């Protein structure tokens, strides 16, 4: 039951999702490999996801992180991309469909720079490319990322 | 690496960020967009 609510441009949530989209890009270490070649983004849409059942699902399990994490959910806004957006705006974020042979395990990953996130829109490294023309660096095919709340409580830093 | 070490909830990659819980996240907002060609 996710109800899509369509932002518009002028509207000051979206300008803040836009500036936090714009703001984060930053120069990669692969080149544009992943993700393609660009230093901005053209925002097309920005819709508030709105499931009240996964929402109470995520402030259910954000107490018991904070009754844990001496009373903090340390939340965060976090982007995330997948080649499966659709699934996670409906169904929501699921464990069992992650990689096992991830850099920190079989876990769901976010960025703090959209033009991370970017780079696994397609697939990881940015798979094949977009579905149409096969290329990472396509300015054509429209793109999806997520700006998600995330409950990070108590973190374990790893290199 | 299944779940979070004991006592914790994420980890912290160095930044990237890992949740071993499908409901420690909330997709609040889809952003539909391309990258722009540099001129
Ligand atoms: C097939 O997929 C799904 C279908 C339905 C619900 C959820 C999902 N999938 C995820 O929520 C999901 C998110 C991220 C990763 N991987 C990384 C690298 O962050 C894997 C699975
Ligand atoms: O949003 C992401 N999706 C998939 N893999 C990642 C790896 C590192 C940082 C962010 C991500
Ligand atoms: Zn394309």
């Amino acid at each position: 039951g996710t109800i899509l609510i369509d932002l518009s441009p002028d509207d000051k949530e979206f300008q803040s999702v836009e500036e936090e989209m714009q703001s984060t890009v930053r120069e990669h270490r692969d080149g544009g490999h992943a993700g393609g070649i660009f230093n901005r983004y053209n925002i097309l849409k920005i819709q508030k996801v709105c499931n009240k059942k996964l929402w109470e699902r995520y402030t259910h399990r954000r107490k018991e992180v904070s009754e844990e994490n001496h009373n903090h959910a340390n939340e965060r806004m976090l982007f995330h991309g997948s080649p499966f957006v659709n699934a996670i705006i409906h169904k929501g974020f699921d464990e069992r469909h992650a990689y096992i042979g991830g850099m920190f395990g079989a876990g769901i990953y976010f960025a703090e720079n959209s033009s991370k996130s970017n780079q696994y829109v397609y697939g990881i490294g940015g798979g094949t490319g977009c579905p149409v023309h096969k290329d990472r660096s396509c300015y054509i095919c429209h793109r999806q990322l997520l700006f998600c709340r995330v409950t990070l409580g108590k973190s374990f830093l790893q290199f | 690496m299944a779940h979070s070490p004991p006592g914790h909830h994420s980890v912290t990659g160095r930044a990237e960020y890992v949740i071993y819980r499908g409901e420690q996240a909330y997709p609040e907002y889809l952003i539909t967009y391309q990258i722009m060609r540099p001129e």
